[PDB]
Protein backbone atom coordinates (compact mmCIF):
# COMPACT_ATOMS: atom_id res chain seq x y z
CA UNK A 1 0.00 0.00 0.00
CA UNK A 2 3.03 2.36 -0.19
CA UNK A 3 3.74 1.65 -3.87
CA UNK A 4 2.71 5.04 -5.26
CA UNK A 5 4.35 7.22 -2.60
CA UNK A 6 7.57 5.16 -2.66
CA UNK A 7 8.13 5.58 -6.40
CA UNK A 8 7.80 9.38 -6.21
CA UNK A 9 10.19 9.88 -3.21
CA UNK A 10 12.71 7.75 -5.08
CA UNK A 11 12.61 10.15 -8.01
CA UNK A 12 13.53 13.00 -5.66
CA UNK A 13 16.32 11.03 -3.98
CA UNK A 14 17.92 9.71 -7.17
CA UNK A 15 18.01 13.14 -8.85
CA UNK A 16 19.66 14.81 -5.85
CA UNK A 17 22.29 12.10 -5.31
CA UNK A 18 23.11 11.84 -9.02
CA UNK A 19 24.11 15.51 -9.22
CA UNK A 20 26.14 15.39 -6.01
CA UNK A 21 28.11 12.51 -7.53
CA UNK A 22 28.99 14.55 -10.62
CA UNK A 23 29.82 17.65 -8.58
CA UNK A 24 32.15 15.58 -6.39
CA UNK A 25 34.09 14.38 -9.46
CA UNK A 26 34.57 17.98 -10.61
CA UNK A 27 35.79 19.24 -7.24
CA UNK A 28 38.24 16.35 -6.79
CA UNK A 29 39.95 16.79 -10.15
CA UNK A 30 40.44 20.50 -9.45
CA UNK A 31 42.04 20.00 -6.03
CA UNK A 32 44.31 17.23 -7.43
CA UNK A 33 45.70 19.09 -10.45
CA UNK A 34 48.88 20.25 -8.72
CA UNK A 35 49.94 16.70 -7.85
CA UNK A 36 49.16 15.21 -11.28
CA UNK A 37 51.33 17.67 -13.27
CA UNK A 38 54.19 18.05 -10.77
CA UNK A 39 57.64 17.35 -12.24
CA UNK A 40 60.95 16.00 -10.91
CA UNK A 41 64.59 16.42 -11.98
CA UNK A 42 67.75 14.69 -10.70
CA UNK A 43 71.32 16.03 -10.81
CA UNK A 44 73.78 13.48 -9.31
CA UNK A 45 75.70 15.16 -6.46
CA UNK A 46 79.36 14.72 -5.64
CA UNK A 47 80.00 11.73 -3.31
CA UNK A 48 82.42 13.75 -1.14
CA UNK A 49 80.05 13.34 1.84
CA UNK B 1 69.39 69.01 -0.37
CA UNK B 2 68.05 69.20 -3.92
CA UNK B 3 69.00 67.58 -7.22
CA UNK B 4 69.45 69.42 -10.53
CA UNK B 5 68.97 67.86 -13.98
CA UNK B 6 69.93 69.30 -17.36
CA UNK B 7 69.87 67.85 -20.87
CA UNK B 8 72.16 68.38 -23.87
CA UNK B 9 71.35 65.09 -25.48
CA UNK B 10 73.18 63.83 -22.36
CA UNK B 11 71.33 63.81 -19.05
CA UNK B 12 73.35 65.14 -16.10
CA UNK B 13 72.08 64.77 -12.53
CA UNK B 14 73.78 65.98 -9.36
CA UNK B 15 73.28 66.03 -5.58
CA UNK B 16 75.86 68.50 -4.27
CA UNK B 17 76.90 68.19 -0.62
CA UNK B 18 79.44 70.85 0.47
CA UNK B 19 80.34 69.19 3.80
CA UNK B 20 81.71 65.93 2.35
CA UNK B 21 85.34 64.96 1.78
CA UNK B 22 85.05 62.93 -1.46
CA UNK B 23 83.33 63.02 -4.84
CA UNK B 24 81.87 60.28 -7.03
CA UNK B 25 81.30 60.48 -10.80
CA UNK B 26 79.91 57.80 -13.07
CA UNK B 27 77.50 56.64 -15.75
CA UNK B 28 74.35 54.57 -15.19
CA UNK B 29 72.63 52.58 -17.94
CA UNK B 30 68.99 51.54 -18.06
CA UNK B 31 69.58 47.89 -18.98
CA UNK B 32 70.05 45.06 -16.50
CA UNK B 33 69.67 41.30 -16.20
CA UNK B 34 66.06 41.77 -17.35
CA UNK B 35 67.39 42.96 -20.75
CA UNK B 36 69.17 39.75 -21.82
CA UNK B 37 68.20 36.24 -22.89
CA UNK B 38 68.89 32.71 -21.56
CA UNK B 39 71.83 32.26 -23.96
CA UNK B 40 73.91 35.33 -23.00
CA UNK B 41 72.90 35.47 -19.33
CA UNK B 42 75.74 36.88 -17.24
CA UNK B 43 77.26 39.08 -19.95
CA UNK B 44 76.66 42.09 -17.69
CA UNK B 45 78.35 40.45 -14.70
CA UNK B 46 81.36 39.86 -16.96
CA UNK B 47 81.31 43.52 -18.09
CA UNK B 48 81.53 44.66 -14.46
CA UNK B 49 84.60 42.53 -13.79
CA UNK B 50 86.43 43.67 -16.92
CA UNK B 51 86.02 47.21 -15.55
CA UNK B 52 87.45 46.20 -12.16
CA UNK B 53 90.36 44.10 -13.44
CA UNK B 54 93.98 44.79 -12.52
CA UNK B 55 95.53 46.82 -15.33
CA UNK B 56 92.57 49.22 -15.31
CA UNK B 57 92.57 49.55 -11.50
CA UNK B 58 96.35 49.97 -11.53
CA UNK B 59 96.10 52.86 -14.01
CA UNK B 60 93.49 54.48 -11.75
CA UNK B 61 95.46 53.89 -8.54
CA UNK B 62 98.53 55.70 -9.90
CA UNK B 63 96.28 58.78 -10.27
CA UNK B 64 94.45 58.37 -6.95
CA UNK B 65 91.17 56.94 -8.25
CA UNK B 66 88.96 54.15 -6.88
CA UNK B 67 86.48 52.12 -8.94
CA UNK B 68 83.11 50.48 -8.34
CA UNK B 69 80.30 48.79 -10.26
CA UNK B 70 76.94 47.10 -9.70
CA UNK B 71 74.58 44.86 -11.68
CA UNK B 72 70.83 44.78 -11.01
CA UNK B 73 67.74 43.70 -12.95
CA UNK B 74 66.89 47.17 -14.33
CA UNK B 75 70.24 49.00 -14.40
CA UNK B 76 74.04 48.89 -14.33
CA UNK B 77 76.65 51.29 -12.96
CA UNK B 78 80.31 52.17 -13.57
CA UNK B 79 81.59 54.67 -10.99
CA UNK B 80 84.85 56.51 -10.25
CA UNK B 81 85.74 58.15 -6.92
CA UNK B 82 88.36 60.75 -6.04
CA UNK B 83 89.20 63.66 -3.76
CA UNK B 84 87.08 66.79 -4.39
CA UNK B 85 89.75 68.72 -6.32
CA UNK B 86 90.41 65.81 -8.70
CA UNK B 87 87.10 65.38 -10.55
CA UNK B 88 88.28 66.37 -14.04
CA UNK B 89 90.80 63.51 -13.93
CA UNK B 90 87.93 61.19 -12.99
CA UNK B 91 85.98 62.18 -16.11
CA UNK B 92 88.99 61.69 -18.39
CA UNK B 93 89.60 58.14 -17.14
CA UNK B 94 85.91 57.39 -17.61
CA UNK B 95 86.17 58.78 -21.14
CA UNK B 96 89.35 57.09 -22.31
CA UNK B 97 89.27 53.62 -20.81
CA UNK B 98 85.51 52.92 -21.01
CA UNK B 99 83.43 54.78 -23.61
CA UNK B 100 86.00 55.29 -26.40
CA UNK B 101 88.79 52.67 -26.14
CA UNK B 102 88.10 49.19 -24.82
CA UNK B 103 90.27 46.99 -27.09
CA UNK B 104 92.82 47.19 -24.28
CA UNK B 105 90.22 45.64 -21.81
CA UNK B 106 88.82 42.90 -24.15
CA UNK B 107 92.22 41.34 -24.91
CA UNK B 108 92.63 37.57 -25.09
CA UNK B 109 94.57 37.26 -21.81
CA UNK B 110 92.44 39.60 -19.68
CA UNK B 111 89.23 37.95 -20.88
CA UNK B 112 90.23 34.41 -19.89
CA UNK B 113 91.57 35.50 -16.50
CA UNK B 114 88.33 37.38 -15.81
CA UNK B 115 86.12 34.47 -16.88
CA UNK B 116 88.02 32.09 -14.58
CA UNK B 117 87.45 34.28 -11.52
CA UNK B 118 83.78 34.91 -12.30
CA UNK B 119 83.05 31.19 -12.69
CA UNK B 120 84.63 30.57 -9.29
CA UNK B 121 82.52 33.36 -7.77
CA UNK B 122 79.27 31.85 -9.06
CA UNK B 123 80.15 28.26 -8.14
CA UNK B 124 80.96 29.40 -4.59
CA UNK B 125 77.65 31.27 -4.35
CA UNK B 126 75.57 28.23 -5.31
CA UNK B 127 77.20 25.95 -2.69
CA UNK B 128 77.42 28.18 0.42
CA UNK B 129 75.04 31.22 0.30
CA UNK B 130 71.67 29.63 1.07
CA UNK B 131 69.37 32.57 1.96
CA UNK B 132 70.31 34.48 -1.21
CA UNK B 133 70.08 31.58 -3.68
CA UNK B 134 66.58 30.73 -2.44
CA UNK B 135 65.40 34.29 -3.12
CA UNK B 136 66.86 34.07 -6.63
CA UNK B 137 64.97 30.79 -7.14
CA UNK B 138 61.79 32.53 -5.98
CA UNK B 139 62.16 35.09 -8.77
CA UNK B 140 62.62 32.28 -11.29
CA UNK B 141 59.43 30.36 -10.39
CA UNK B 142 57.25 33.45 -9.91
CA UNK B 143 58.16 35.01 -13.28
CA UNK B 144 59.00 31.88 -15.28
CA UNK B 145 59.36 32.30 -19.06
CA UNK B 146 59.69 36.08 -18.73
CA UNK B 147 62.68 38.46 -18.54
CA UNK B 148 62.35 39.12 -14.78
CA UNK B 149 63.25 35.45 -14.10
CA UNK B 150 66.91 35.48 -15.09
CA UNK B 151 69.54 35.59 -12.30
CA UNK B 152 71.76 38.65 -12.07
CA UNK B 153 75.05 36.80 -11.59
CA UNK B 154 74.31 34.46 -14.47
CA UNK B 155 74.17 30.69 -14.55
CA UNK B 156 77.21 28.43 -14.50
CA UNK B 157 76.14 26.73 -17.76
CA UNK B 158 75.36 29.85 -19.81
CA UNK B 159 78.48 31.59 -18.46
CA UNK B 160 80.78 28.95 -19.96
CA UNK B 161 79.86 29.50 -23.64
CA UNK B 162 80.51 33.28 -23.71
CA UNK B 163 83.12 34.84 -26.01
CA UNK B 164 84.30 38.41 -26.63
CA UNK B 165 81.79 38.73 -29.48
CA UNK B 166 78.95 38.39 -26.97
CA UNK B 167 80.37 41.32 -25.01
CA UNK B 168 80.81 43.53 -28.08
CA UNK B 169 77.30 42.78 -29.35
CA UNK B 170 75.75 43.63 -25.97
CA UNK B 171 77.71 46.88 -25.80
CA UNK B 172 76.55 48.05 -29.23
CA UNK B 173 72.90 47.44 -28.29
CA UNK B 174 72.64 48.89 -24.76
CA UNK B 175 75.55 51.28 -23.97
CA UNK B 176 73.94 54.24 -25.71
CA UNK B 177 73.39 57.93 -25.00
CA UNK B 178 69.60 57.51 -25.16
CA UNK B 179 69.93 54.86 -22.40
CA UNK B 180 72.39 56.65 -20.09
CA UNK B 181 72.61 59.08 -17.19
CA UNK B 182 75.74 60.88 -15.95
CA UNK B 183 75.74 61.35 -12.18
CA UNK B 184 77.70 63.26 -9.58
CA UNK B 185 77.53 63.10 -5.80
CA UNK B 186 79.41 64.49 -2.84
CA UNK B 187 81.46 67.70 -3.00
CA UNK B 188 80.84 68.52 -6.65
CA UNK B 189 78.97 71.47 -8.15
CA UNK B 190 76.53 71.10 -11.03
CA UNK B 191 78.01 73.89 -13.15
CA UNK B 192 81.56 72.54 -12.95
CA UNK B 193 80.44 69.08 -14.09
CA UNK B 194 78.40 70.61 -16.92
CA UNK B 195 81.35 72.80 -17.95
CA UNK B 196 83.81 69.89 -17.88
CA UNK B 197 81.54 67.82 -20.14
CA UNK B 198 81.01 70.48 -22.82
CA UNK B 199 84.74 71.21 -22.85
CA UNK B 200 85.01 67.63 -24.07
CA UNK B 201 82.11 66.22 -26.14
CA UNK B 202 81.48 62.93 -24.29
CA UNK B 203 78.99 60.73 -26.15
CA UNK B 204 78.96 56.93 -26.07
CA UNK B 205 76.60 55.88 -28.90
CA UNK B 206 73.36 57.21 -30.35
CA UNK B 207 70.42 55.10 -29.17
CA UNK B 208 67.69 52.73 -30.42
CA UNK B 209 68.00 49.91 -27.92
CA UNK B 210 65.79 46.86 -28.59
CA UNK B 211 62.22 46.57 -27.32
CA UNK B 212 61.41 43.49 -25.24
CA UNK B 213 58.82 41.18 -26.76
CA UNK B 214 57.36 39.75 -23.55
CA UNK B 215 55.99 41.57 -20.52
CA UNK B 216 56.51 40.27 -17.00
CA UNK B 217 53.74 38.11 -15.56
CA UNK B 218 53.29 36.49 -12.14
CA UNK B 219 52.48 32.78 -11.82
CA UNK B 220 51.71 30.87 -8.63
CA UNK B 221 54.03 27.89 -8.32
CA UNK B 222 56.73 26.29 -6.15
CA UNK B 223 60.25 24.90 -6.45
CA UNK B 224 61.79 22.60 -3.82
CA UNK B 225 65.56 21.95 -3.59
CA UNK B 226 65.87 19.24 -0.96
CA UNK B 227 69.20 18.62 0.82
CA UNK B 228 69.04 16.53 3.99
CA UNK B 229 72.71 17.04 4.86
CA UNK B 230 72.41 20.75 5.64
CA UNK B 231 71.57 21.76 9.24
CA UNK B 232 68.61 24.12 8.58
CA UNK B 233 65.65 24.92 6.35
CA UNK B 234 65.57 28.15 4.33
CA UNK B 235 62.21 29.27 2.89
CA UNK B 236 60.84 32.36 1.10
CA UNK B 237 57.21 33.07 0.16
CA UNK B 238 55.54 35.98 -1.67
CA UNK B 239 52.59 37.34 -3.65
CA UNK B 240 52.50 39.78 -6.57
CA UNK B 241 53.24 43.33 -5.44
CA UNK B 242 53.62 46.90 -6.74
CA UNK B 243 55.97 48.23 -9.46
CA UNK B 244 57.88 51.50 -9.40
CA UNK B 245 55.67 54.47 -10.30
CA UNK B 246 52.53 52.99 -8.72
CA UNK B 247 50.00 54.81 -6.50
CA UNK B 248 50.27 52.04 -3.86
CA UNK B 249 54.06 52.17 -3.60
CA UNK B 250 54.39 53.45 -0.03
CA UNK B 251 51.32 51.61 1.29
CA UNK B 252 52.91 48.25 0.46
CA UNK B 253 56.13 49.33 2.20
CA UNK B 254 54.21 50.32 5.33
CA UNK B 255 52.45 46.95 5.38
CA UNK B 256 55.75 45.06 5.29
CA UNK B 257 57.05 47.22 8.15
CA UNK B 258 54.10 46.13 10.33
CA UNK B 259 55.49 42.59 10.58
CA UNK B 260 59.14 43.62 10.29
CA UNK B 261 62.27 41.57 10.96
CA UNK B 262 63.46 39.34 13.78
CA UNK B 263 66.60 37.83 15.29
CA UNK B 264 66.09 35.29 18.06
CA UNK B 265 69.55 35.72 19.58
CA UNK B 266 69.38 39.52 20.04
CA UNK B 267 67.60 40.50 23.30
CA UNK B 268 66.06 43.78 22.10
CA UNK B 269 64.68 42.24 18.90
CA UNK B 270 62.55 39.90 21.05
CA UNK B 271 60.72 42.88 22.61
CA UNK B 272 59.33 44.45 19.42
CA UNK B 273 55.65 45.34 19.19
CA UNK B 274 54.76 42.59 16.73
CA UNK B 275 51.90 40.21 17.54
CA UNK B 276 53.42 37.35 15.53
CA UNK B 277 56.18 37.11 18.16
CA UNK B 278 53.71 36.06 20.85
CA UNK B 279 53.19 32.85 18.84
CA UNK B 280 56.74 31.79 17.82
CA UNK B 281 58.73 32.34 21.01
CA UNK B 282 56.92 29.76 23.17
CA UNK B 283 58.31 26.85 21.11
CA UNK B 284 60.92 28.85 19.12
CA UNK B 285 60.03 27.86 15.58
CA UNK B 286 62.62 30.08 13.84
CA UNK B 287 65.97 31.83 14.21
CA UNK B 288 65.22 34.86 12.01
CA UNK B 289 62.83 36.31 9.44
CA UNK B 290 62.47 39.45 7.34
CA UNK B 291 59.55 40.93 5.37
CA UNK B 292 60.24 42.56 1.99
CA UNK B 293 58.42 44.68 -0.61
CA UNK B 294 60.41 44.63 -3.86
CA UNK B 295 59.49 46.80 -6.84
CA UNK B 296 60.62 46.87 -10.47
CA UNK B 297 59.59 48.64 -13.68
CA UNK B 298 56.95 46.03 -14.59
CA UNK B 299 55.93 44.19 -11.39
CA UNK B 300 56.86 43.41 -7.80
CA UNK B 301 56.87 40.96 -4.90
CA UNK B 302 55.64 41.14 -1.31
CA UNK B 303 56.50 38.53 1.31
CA UNK B 304 59.01 37.08 3.78
CA UNK B 305 62.05 34.84 4.17
CA UNK B 306 63.06 32.68 7.13
CA UNK B 307 65.68 30.23 8.42
CA UNK B 308 65.09 27.68 11.18
CA UNK B 309 66.57 24.67 12.96
CA UNK B 310 63.21 23.36 14.26
CA UNK B 311 62.47 21.03 11.36
CA UNK B 312 59.45 19.30 12.97
CA UNK B 313 57.31 22.46 13.35
CA UNK B 314 57.62 24.17 9.96
CA UNK B 315 53.86 23.89 9.37
CA UNK B 316 53.16 25.88 12.55
CA UNK B 317 55.51 28.66 11.41
CA UNK B 318 53.91 29.11 7.99
CA UNK B 319 50.40 28.82 9.43
CA UNK B 320 50.77 31.44 12.16
CA UNK B 321 52.47 33.92 9.81
CA UNK B 322 49.81 33.72 7.11
CA UNK B 323 46.99 34.17 9.65
CA UNK B 324 48.53 37.47 10.75
CA UNK B 325 48.48 38.64 7.13
CA UNK B 326 44.71 38.03 7.03
CA UNK B 327 44.23 40.69 9.72
CA UNK B 328 45.31 43.42 7.29
CA UNK B 329 41.96 42.95 5.52
CA UNK B 330 39.84 42.45 8.66
CA UNK B 331 41.19 43.85 11.96
CA UNK B 332 44.40 45.90 11.70
CA UNK B 333 44.49 48.54 14.44
CA UNK B 334 45.50 52.20 14.47
CA UNK B 335 48.47 51.64 16.79
CA UNK B 336 50.03 49.13 14.39
CA UNK B 337 49.79 51.75 11.62
CA UNK B 338 51.27 54.66 13.59
CA UNK B 339 54.23 52.49 14.62
CA UNK B 340 55.02 51.43 11.05
CA UNK B 341 54.78 55.05 9.83
CA UNK B 342 57.64 56.33 11.96
CA UNK B 343 59.83 53.24 11.56
CA UNK B 344 59.47 53.36 7.77
CA UNK B 345 60.67 56.97 7.85
CA UNK B 346 63.72 55.94 9.87
CA UNK B 347 64.42 53.08 7.45
CA UNK B 348 64.48 55.04 4.19
CA UNK B 349 65.93 58.05 5.99
CA UNK B 350 69.05 55.96 6.61
CA UNK B 351 69.17 54.57 3.06
CA UNK B 352 69.03 57.99 1.39
CA UNK B 353 71.24 59.84 3.93
CA UNK B 354 74.22 57.56 4.44
CA UNK B 355 77.73 58.98 4.08
CA UNK B 356 78.85 56.97 1.04
CA UNK B 357 78.63 58.89 -2.28
CA UNK B 358 78.77 55.60 -4.20
CA UNK B 359 75.36 54.56 -2.86
CA UNK B 360 73.99 58.01 -3.68
CA UNK B 361 75.04 57.68 -7.33
CA UNK B 362 73.37 54.29 -7.82
CA UNK B 363 70.12 55.48 -6.23
CA UNK B 364 70.03 58.76 -8.16
CA UNK B 365 70.79 57.28 -11.57
CA UNK B 366 68.19 54.53 -11.25
CA UNK B 367 65.38 56.89 -10.23
CA UNK B 368 66.05 59.50 -12.93
CA UNK B 369 66.13 56.81 -15.64
CA UNK B 370 62.48 55.89 -14.89
CA UNK B 371 60.76 59.06 -13.64
CA UNK B 372 62.93 61.73 -15.27
CA UNK B 373 63.16 63.31 -11.81
CA UNK B 374 63.89 62.49 -8.17
CA UNK B 375 61.33 62.75 -5.39
CA UNK B 376 62.87 64.44 -2.38
CA UNK B 377 62.76 62.95 1.10
CA UNK B 378 60.60 65.76 2.46
CA UNK B 379 57.94 64.85 -0.11
CA UNK B 380 58.01 61.10 0.57
CA UNK B 381 57.41 61.70 4.28
CA UNK B 382 54.21 63.65 3.61
CA UNK B 383 52.81 60.78 1.53
CA UNK B 384 53.52 58.34 4.37
CA UNK B 385 51.84 60.45 7.07
CA UNK B 386 48.63 60.65 4.96
CA UNK B 387 47.96 56.87 4.95
CA UNK B 388 44.96 55.62 6.94
CA UNK B 389 43.64 52.24 8.08
CA UNK B 390 41.13 52.26 5.21
CA UNK B 391 43.91 52.51 2.61
CA UNK B 392 45.65 49.46 4.11
CA UNK B 393 42.48 47.34 4.21
CA UNK B 394 41.66 48.29 0.62
CA UNK B 395 45.16 47.38 -0.55
CA UNK B 396 45.21 44.05 1.31
CA UNK B 397 41.74 43.05 0.09
CA UNK B 398 43.06 43.33 -3.47
CA UNK B 399 46.63 42.00 -3.20
CA UNK B 400 46.54 39.40 -0.39
CA UNK B 401 43.06 37.98 0.30
CA UNK B 402 42.64 34.64 -1.51
CA UNK B 403 45.46 35.22 -4.00
CA UNK B 404 48.01 32.86 -5.51
CA UNK B 405 51.50 32.53 -4.03
CA UNK B 406 55.04 31.59 -4.96
CA UNK B 407 57.24 29.46 -2.69
CA UNK B 408 60.88 28.37 -2.70
CA UNK B 409 62.84 26.33 -0.20
CA UNK B 410 66.03 24.40 0.40
CA UNK B 411 67.51 22.17 3.06
CA UNK B 412 65.51 20.05 5.52
CA UNK B 413 62.02 20.82 4.18
CA UNK B 414 60.28 17.46 4.65
CA UNK B 415 57.90 19.21 7.05
CA UNK B 416 56.86 21.80 4.46
CA UNK B 417 53.40 20.74 3.35
CA UNK B 418 51.90 20.74 -0.13
CA UNK B 419 50.90 23.81 -2.12
CA UNK B 420 47.14 23.74 -1.58
CA UNK B 421 47.26 23.52 2.22
CA UNK B 422 49.38 26.69 2.23
CA UNK B 423 47.22 28.39 -0.42
CA UNK B 424 44.12 27.74 1.71
CA UNK B 425 45.61 29.77 4.58
CA UNK B 426 45.36 32.98 2.50
CA UNK B 427 41.70 33.32 3.52
CA UNK B 428 40.30 32.77 7.11
CA UNK B 429 36.93 31.10 6.53
CA UNK B 430 35.79 32.98 9.70
CA UNK B 431 34.71 36.13 7.76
Amino acid sequence: PEHDERKRLGLKTVIILSSLYLLSIWVKKFKWAGIKTRKFVFNPPKPRK
Amino acid sequence: AEVTQLSNGIVVATEHNPSAHTASVGVVFGSGAANENPYNNGVSNLWKNIFLSKENSAVAAKEGLALSSNISRDFQSYIVSSLPGSTDKSLDFLNQSFIQQKANLLSSSNFEATKKSVLKQVQDFEENDHPNRVLEHLHSTAFQNTPLSLPTRGTLESLENLVVADLESFANNHFLNSNAVVVGTGNIKHEDLVNSIESKNLSLQTGTKPVLKKKAAFLGSEVRLRDDTLPKAWISLAVEGEPVNSPNYFVAKLAAQIFGSYNAFEPASRLQGIKLLDNIQEYQLCDNFNHFSLSYKDSGLWGFSTATRNVTMIDDLIHFTLKQWNRLTISVTDTEVERAKSLLKLQLGQLYESGNPVNDANLLGAEVLIKGSKLSLGEAFKKIDAITVKDVKAWAGKRLWDQDIAIAGTGQIEGLLDYMRIRSDMSMMRW
